[PDB]
């Protein structure tokens, strides 16, 4: 019963193995059971006190991890460094002689025996932020089919047609820029995409959850600004490694940055740090360079679209820039289409009407609540933009508008029809519940403009030709 | 008289055992 | 049976020698099967149950890596240092005491019994610079006739003709700088020269394979930063030191530094830590050096002139100077011709109309296309300026065009040329395809613009004579 065991070093045709144990290099016989031939090096064995190989096993799965460094002219051998910068040199396991073992991989390797067995880097935390995926689909978006249109002909088509493509000689776009005004549903998108690449993933290659997740990077902004210098630039450069290793031509990985202004600026405009005079570079290095990233898609959204730099502002990086405005009164009501479900209680007042069809009233409601918001009265006025020129322009509630109002007016209406509920006792919700919370709401985001804001006002007033001198709130 | 950031460069140590 | 191994360590007249085993030395009597003159010092010998030499075998190939410092006087004792400075004095092996063992060599080397078994030469030069050959030529080229003659014959004509070179003792350049605005054609350009240097060296030499292309030393701009003070001065040292060593007479070596901007940054004026009066320094003292480096030519490539600092600028440092600027309607036409080659599928409307004249129909579509781009009209009016008195300026698209811009429309017309195969059925691409590609792509880079004064501005506001104050964009 008590039985040893070792590291298996190299054979030969003598029916003997080289075994690695208690720190000593022997030659030891193996047992009849065991044919030799099968036997790779680096393997693990079982021994005994009579000193005999008697059952192979998988190779050694811990131990310390050492960064490669390079690989030798024979290929069974390599040149590794240690933690604290010792440099040894290995035998290269049955394994790593897949993915070829390129400099610069720390390998699990055991420094006593000599050898490698794997690698791996901390870019991974990325597909930690992505731990679950989003359910919302491209179904739960509304009021904007165009740029749904593009977003699906920039991933998905050119990967559902591959012999078209290349037919064509067209290769898949290389980037993909996402601008608009806050709110308008740039981040819906970003994570719509990546739920439909993890279905994909899921349904194609294999149901595992974590290769799925795999293929999808999420940056969340200035997460790659480091302490020290040139460690940033290091982490930029794993990452799209990691980006470039995961694709086959037929498999896209989607490395979303979130906030693009945030990281990216136009290497002058930094006042207190200058650090993205050096993250730029290597990004733009990393994209377009001597060697080029064959199938990788960088998704970038932002709310500043001149503040980012013109280098990544290209034809050839950012192929596509997608622009979402402010929604009308289509996708108004599209989006309240999209939130008002039918499935939600309506009081028996409202269905009375209606005979009680659920669908035709819901959809009265949507239309009645929209042209309630929509409506230029003297009650929805909200700014007074004057210019040099002297063309004032009022403004009214309708213009400052997006799903997130939206969203925000259908949980308060909510939260009325519950507290009506458990006062009362009469569930459901109300139409004038909503108009209530719309005028709730308009009142409580009345005071918000400060002295001077470049958020939308600048296209405005590069349009009227003249620049905004005084704003005031028209209430009362 | 700008605040500003800083980036510093570790210098590496000696220890044995 | 079991038996373990031992390292030779000397040979005696008594046919007794001495063993380092366990940990310790002993001496030990060889069996009589062994030849005592055979051995050789360092060889790896076998042990048993008495501790008798059994067999004897070759020399380790595993272990530490030391550099050699200094040979001793008798020759056979050399002293190294370690890892962690530690300075060890070994016995070199009988294959030690064709190769050439010089100070300043990796030798494979084991602290407990301090022999060096063998000289591993580290050529860590050859990782994290050498990359994959593109397949871009300088046919691939186009709108660039007067650079691509002066960067061609910078690094092919003084290894062309080297005797007459000599006759009149004209050393070649050393210094070849590629600026202009952001895609334009400078890594394009980067890409051809190398991909003609390693098919010239695939030529020449053998070793195909690899090494072929060592002679390109691809560094992008911030890859050799790092976090430790002085590891980013001897990487500069080291690649420069190989530099040196790997050129020869005829064999260039060609270092090309990708994104100039980062490194080579103005010394001072940093708000940030990013301290470049170390590291630039090095490179200066490398380049020009207190003695002429030979046979080495560097390459960089960057879009802001503006921040490289004035003494890497030098002339006879960098005197090679190439301006890649705008492409004007005649590069137009050449760029549009190199992307719309004959074998793009044609629809059939458009080859009736020229009988099936493909190259008459390709040409017609190209001018087509390419007046229409350049055309002054009012939907081409991009910009519009005003200077410190100056007058309103109007900029239109062929005062924004360049190569990458016209691929990426290139590319969306196939895309459209899919989609209507995809939905109507006719393969072939059409004008109108080309025309709606135009305006759509006028439509998605309308939002570039924003308040800086690159390079560009700069030319204007000179030719103009009043600084840039003003600048809007039409969109109404
Ligand atoms: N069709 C729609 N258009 C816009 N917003 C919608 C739509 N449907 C739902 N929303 C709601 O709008 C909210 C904001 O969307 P999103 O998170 O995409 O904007 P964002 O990207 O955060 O904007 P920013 O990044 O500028 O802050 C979401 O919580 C979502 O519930
Ligand atoms: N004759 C040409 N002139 C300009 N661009 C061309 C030409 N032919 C092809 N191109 C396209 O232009 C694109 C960009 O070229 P290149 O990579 O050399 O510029 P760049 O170095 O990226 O500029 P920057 O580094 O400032 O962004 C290439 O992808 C190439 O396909
Ligand atoms: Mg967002
Ligand atoms: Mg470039």
């Amino acid at each position: 019963p008590p039985s040893g065991y070792g590291v298996l070093l190299a054979t030969h045709d003598d029916d003997t193995v080289d075994v690695f144990t208690s720190g000593r290099k022997m030659r030891l016989t193996c047992s009849p059971n065991i044919d030799a031939a099968s036997l790779k090096k680096g393997q693990t064995v079982r021994l005994n006190e009579a000193l005999t190989v008697v059952e192979a096993g998988t190779f050694e799965a811990v131990g310390e991890i050492s960064t490669l460094r390079e690989i030798l002219a024979d290929g069974h051998r390599a040149l590794v460094v240690g933690h604290a910068d010792e440099e040894r040199v290995v035998w290269l396991a049955d394994p790593l002689i897949p993915r070829k073992l390129r400099p610069g991989d720390s390998l699990l390797v055991d420094t006593k025996a000599g050898y490698a067995f794997e690698r791996i880097p901390k870019a991974e935390v990325e597909d930690l932020v992505l731990e679950e995926v989003p359910d919302v689909s491209y179904a739960d978006i509304g009021g904007l089919s165009r740029q749904i249109e593009q977003i699906r002909d920039a991933v998905e088509l050119p990967f559902l047609h591959k012999e078209l493509y290349r037919e064509y000689s067209l290769r898949p776009p290389k980037g993909v820029l996402l601008y608009g005004p806050p709110g308008c549903g740039k981040t819906l998108i970003a994570k719509a995409v990546a739920n439909s690449l993890a279905k994909k993933m899921a349904e194609v290659r294999g149901d595992d959850a974590h290769e799925a997740k795999s293929y999808f990077l999420n940056i969340k902004g200035p997460e790659l600004l480091n302490k020290f210098v040139g460690e940033t630039e290091r982490h930029i450069r794993l990452i799209f490694q990691r980006a470039r290793e995961k694709a086959s031509e037929g498999t896209p990985v989607i490395v979303f940055f979130d906030e693009m202004d945030s990281i990216f600026r136009t290497r002058g405009t930094g006042v207190s740090s200058d650090v993205e005079t050096t993250v730029v570079p290597q990004l733009l290095s990393e994209i377009d360079g001597v060697e080029g990233l064959e199938n990788v898609i960088v998704i970038g959204a932002s709310n500043r679209e001149d503040m980012i730099d013109p280098a990544i502002l290209r034809p050839g990086r950012l192929d596509v820039k997608i622009k979402i405005e402010r929604p009308d009164a289509e996708a108004a009501q599209d989006i309240y289409s999209k939130y008002l479900t039918e499935f939600l209680p309506v009081h028996a007042d409202d269905l009375a009407e209606f005979d009680g069809d659920r669908s035709a009233c819901i959809k009265a409601m949507i239309e009645k609540v929209v042209d309630r918001m929509y409506a230029e009265i003297d009650d929805n006025r909200f700014l007074e933009v004057t210019y040099a020129n002297g063309d004032k322009e009022v403004m009214y509630f309708k213009d400052f508008n997006s799903g997130a109002m939206i969203q925000n007016v259908v949980d308060r209406a909510k939260k009325n029809a519950i507290k009506s509920v458990l006062e009362t006792g009469q569930p459901g919700l109300r139409i004038q519940h909503l108009l209530d919370s719309i005028v709730d709401e308009f009142a409580e985001n009345e005071d918000l403009p400060n002295t001077t804001n470049p958020d939308d006002w600048a296209r405005i007033s590069g349009k009227k030709g003249e620049r905004i001198v005084y704003i005031r709130t028209l209430v009362t | 008289g700008s605040m500003a950031q800083e980036q510093t460069k570790r210098g590496g140590g000696g220890g044995d055992d």
